RNA sequence: AUUAGGGAUCGGACGGCGUUUAUUUUUGACCCGUUCGGCACCUUACGAUAAAUCAAAA
């Protein structure tokens, strides 16, 4: 692909053929993929989160299969928060870095909140439908992407 | 008549129209 | 149809200020307004306000603020002109603001005297 | 209804523009501050009136927040930050001799009770907090995901070490000063203009809200509102308690101002005036006798309360008739004669015609929900309280 | 109109209120003790500074 | 200049639109002379 | 993790403060009940103890 | 850019504590709530202005 690897990556490409092999009986995008990217920062304070980029076909092939794979990969791998996302090189590219972090749930807004100077800051609020096993994951996912974008960017289910 | 009005020319609402005559007399009143 | 957006909004911060709301709902958005806006909030005639989308924006709005306008003719401007233009334009000199977009963007008379710009009247307030 | 006159007067020539913040001297009784739209603040004294005692450009926007310390010194917020003055020096400084930028733009000012501590409400969804004369950056403390702003903040004096505030996510929120740390957060319908505490029942405490109503709470327990005082048309911009904590002033967006019991339900007096223009800042003094309200018309009005009961000493017998005729009300005030011209006071035609237009309204909006009631399954289930109903959800 | 159509909301019986008045309460009928006593008002407030309670009385 | 309370008061009872003419009669650097009387009728206080 | 570790932090805070009203719930109580009621308070009387 | 909503008006579409069709499911008639769309009343103007014209000559 476009990598030599790191001893974490290593540890994620075993990872995966570890889930070809000796598991389930469930095969779909895992297969036609090899090495893509994974990258690893500090999340919070003492807490990590691994995320792990894949290119645009494989994104929607993760969308049909990704449910109970991030739980297993989670379980299985450091027991720490995976994340995935795409690989790109701009406010649109942005949005669908957005998109593409939050996975199981749909945003509903955008929301650019001025202050009384010319601070300004950014609320994405979520779906309704979902709401218990992602208030863990909010800062994680709001870490990560201060962390490869730079803006910032708070997230929130609406009351 | 209402103060607020500025006269350099009419209000509608939040619109305000100036001829280009004024926008010339305030041309003339520059130099 | 108007066209103009930003004139549009200040209709609509003009009937509000009028009856005495503390927000609105302004539906269609432009970054001009946006930079209105803020222009507004350096000087303080305007509360808070959050860009939402579908979009709109709320503006909540303290009631000190009097009337707005848009020049439509979108007129060019040098230095003396400014001050000659500000001074026929707002009722007295230490109230109210006109805006300009200049080379150096969105600014009041008084931040476009700072930096010795000119440019384009646009819209005004007090 | 016949001697109620109950204006008293208008302290000086106001500021220029609006007046947007003011505050009173907790310890002495005769000693307040108002800082203006235009960056500039007064201080007055109430026994000499018609001129300023002090008098300062402060800042440029308008003054969001003004206090006064325990010793002599006063502190004023706005867009610029806070900066700390001295009025009372045999000369007039006019250079603040402290400031403070950086913890973004602060809304709100509160002072402690005892110690050299405040507390101020930010823009950043946080409040940072001062030990003067040995702090300079002070404690940033708030809500662990928070941004929204903080509009209010109170020292409450009776229980210290405790501080409640507000921002404009309809939220109130309550922490705590030896353990420095939010406590509770809990969110309502409608957004909340101000927060006080009830300074004789620690635990009580108030917020005014733009769904024109004020509402009394324990902060041991936010299940029900302990108190509904509903009276209004427009936004209430802001509340105070009395210093005898049964009563309370309600100043509100338009230009009337309501006098409180602290049970009652509903007004007992209402206050308009032809000139007032906004109502922003309305606070007591320290004698629970006179209420003075800071307008946007540059007004500090200064009313009586008592409507009537006019100050001075009093003669023995006509001190025994105004509470003989108090009692006598709080027995026979239920009569439907003495009641309407008890309750008969004339209000502008805006206000009037507008609380028409709130009752209708409010009356179509109980029909609709009691037509969905009895032709629902909601028929099935109880009638929920209003002072239940208020809380929308809390949570910590 | 000298009737009383609505019940009194801190009362739950006309017997109750109608036998709770009762008394009249000025100087005609009663001691003169009596009527301190009976137009003494709940809160009394001096001249002064009401300052906030430092420590909890009871 | 020199305006009377009764015109500041007569200002004051024109309405919220009349309110930069108001502030530009509060603009401070000018005298401000007091009255005594129940009036506030502008054109008494001056005509007396 | 700590949502729910500052949760659990802000409740034992919380019943801290609840505890500390429960020390003055029982004058309010008294206060509210009573016949009659003094100010400026005896214990807030600048000249106390002379 | 709305007045400011209510009382009614029907054209859908959605729901339901329910009566009658219904020998029981449709479905239809009565009632309620939501929603757009409009023929029109009144209220207050948000003002006006050339007045006899107005929820528009705002
Ligand atoms: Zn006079």
């Amino acid at each position: 692909s476009r990598q030599n690897p790191s001893d974490l990556e290593r540890a994620i490409a075993g990872a995966l053929y570890d889930l070809e092999t000796n598991t389930a009986d469930l095969k779909a995008a895992l297969r036609p993929l090899q090495f893509v990217s994974a990258r690893e920062i500090e999340v919070g304070h003492g807490k990590k989160a691994i995320v792990i980029f894949v290119p645009v076909p494989a994104l929607q092939g993760f969308h049909r299969v990704q449910q109970r794979l991030t739980r297993e990969l989670e379980k299985k791998f450091s027991d720490r928060h995976v994340l995935i996302l795409a690989a790109r090189r701009l406010t649109a590219v942005h949005d669908a870095i957005l998109t593409d972090l939050v996975y199981p749930v749909e945003i509903v807004g955008k929301r650019l909140r001025t202050k009384e100077d010319g601070s300004k800051v950014l609320k994405v609020i979520l779906d309704e439908k979902e709401r218990g096993g992602v208030d863990y994951r909010l800062d994680t996912y709001s870490e990560v992407y201060r962390r490869l974008t730079g803006r910032n960017v708070t997230f929130e289910f609406p009351q | 008549r209402p103060v607020d009005l500025p006269a350099v020319g009419r209000m509608r609402g939040a619109e305000l129209r100036i001829s280009a005559k004024e926008a010339a007399a305030i041309a003339r009143e520059v130099r | 149809v108007r066209t103009s957006v930003l004139h549009d909004a200040l209709n609509s911060i003009n009937n509000a200020e009028k009856m005495g709301k503390r927000q609105v709902m302004i539906r269609p958005s432009s970054k001009v307004i946006v930079k209105f806006l803020q222009v507004m909030q350096r000087h303080g005639y305007i509360g808070e306000f959050e860009e939402v989308d579908n979009g709109k924006i709320v503006v909540q709005l303290n009631g000190r603020l009097n009337k707005c306008g848009v020049i439509s003719p979108r007129y060019n401007v040098r230095l003396a002109e400014l001050e000659k233009w500000v001074t026929k334009l707002l009722p007295a000199r230490q109230f109210g603001y006109v805006i300009l977009t200049t080379s150096a963007g969105i600014m009041d008379h008084e931040e476009a005297r700072r930096k010795h710009v000119a440019g384009k009247i646009i819209g005004f307030f007090y | 209804r016949m001697f109620a006159k109950p204006f008293l007067g208008q302290l000086g020539n106001g500021h220029v523009q609006g007046v947007y913040s003011m505050c009173k001297d907790k310890n002495s009784l005769n000693c307040i501050a108002s800082g203006s739209g235009d960056g500039v603040v007064k201080v007055w004294d109430l026994t000499t009136r018609d001129e300023e005692t002090w008098r300062v450009a402060a800042h440029n926007n308008i003054v969001k927040g003004l206090t006064f310390t325990n010793d002599k010194k006063l502190l004023s917020c706005a867009t610029d930050g806070i900066k700390l003055w001295d009025p009372y020096a045999s000369p007039s400084n006019t250079t603040p001799i402290a400031t403070w930028q950086e913890g973004g733009p602060y809304t709100s000012l509160s002072f402690h009770r005892s110690a050299n501590t405040f507390a101020a409400s930010s823009g950043q969804g946080c409040i940072r907090i001062w030990d003067l004369e040995h702090s300079t950056a002070g404690q940033a403390i708030q809500w662990p995901s928070f941004v929204d702003t903080i509009t209010d903040v109170c020292f409450n004096q009776v229980e210290t070490s405790v501080i409640g505030s507000v921002a404009t996510d309809r939220s109130i929120i309550l922490f705590d000063l030896r353990t420095n740390m939010p406590v509770i957060k809990t969110v309502l319908h409608f957004a909340c203009n101000r927060i006080v505490f009830n300074p004789m029942e620690a635990m009580n405490l108030a917020v005014a809200s733009e769904d024109h109503n004020i509402y009394i709470f324990d902060a041991r327990n936010f299940d029900k509102a302990l108190n509904i005082q509903k009276g209004h048309v427009a936004a209430v911009m802001d509340v105070e308690f009395s210093p005898t904590g049964e009563e309370l002033v309600s100043g509100s967006y338009d230009r009337t101002i309501r006098l409180w019991r602290r049970d009652a339900g509903h007004s007992r007096d209402v206050y308009h005036t032809k000139r007032m223009q906004r109502v922003f800042r309305t606070m007591w003094t320290m004698d629970s006798k006179y209420i003075l309200t800071g307008s946007d018309d540059g007004n500090v009005r200064l009313w009586r309360a008592n409507a009537s009961e006019r100050s001075g000493v009093k003669a023995t017998r006509q001190r025994q008739a105004l509470e003989y005729n108090n009692a006598l009300l709080d027995r026979y005030g239920h009569l439907p004669e003495i009641r309407r011209i008890r309750r008969h006071r004339h209000l502008p035609k805006v206000v009037k015609k507008a609380t028409e237009i709130k009752r209708e309204e409010l009356a179509a909006i109980k029909r609709r929900e009691e037509n969905e009631r009895k032709h629902s399954n909601k028929k099935y289930e109880k009638r929920k309280s209003e002072r239940e109903k208020a809380v929308l959800v809390k949570q910590q | 109109k000298y009737l009383a159509t609505g019940l009194p909301h801190p009362f739950e019986s006309q017997q109750q209120y109608e036998r709770s008045l009762r008394l009249p309460v000025g100087p005609e009928w009663m001691t003169k003790e009596t009527f301190q006593d009976a137009t003494k008002p709940r809160v009394i407030i001096k001249q002064g500074i009401i300052a906030p309670m430092s420590k909890p009385m009871y | 200049i020199i305006i009377t309370s009764c015109v500041m008061a007569e200002l004051e009872k024109l309405g919220p639109r009349y309110r930069v003419a108001l502030m530009i009669a509060r603009d401070e650097r000018w005298q401000r002379l007091t009255c005594d009387h129940k009036g506030t009728y502008a054109d008494d206080c001056i005509v007396d | 993790a700590k949502r729910q570790q500052d949760r659990l932090m802000r409740e034992a805070a919380y019943k801290k403060t609840n505890e500390t009203l429960d020390r003055w719930i029982e004058t309010v109580k008294h206060n509210r009940r009573a016949e009659h009621l003094v100010f400026p308070l005896a214990q807030n009387a600048h000249d106390r103890g002379l």
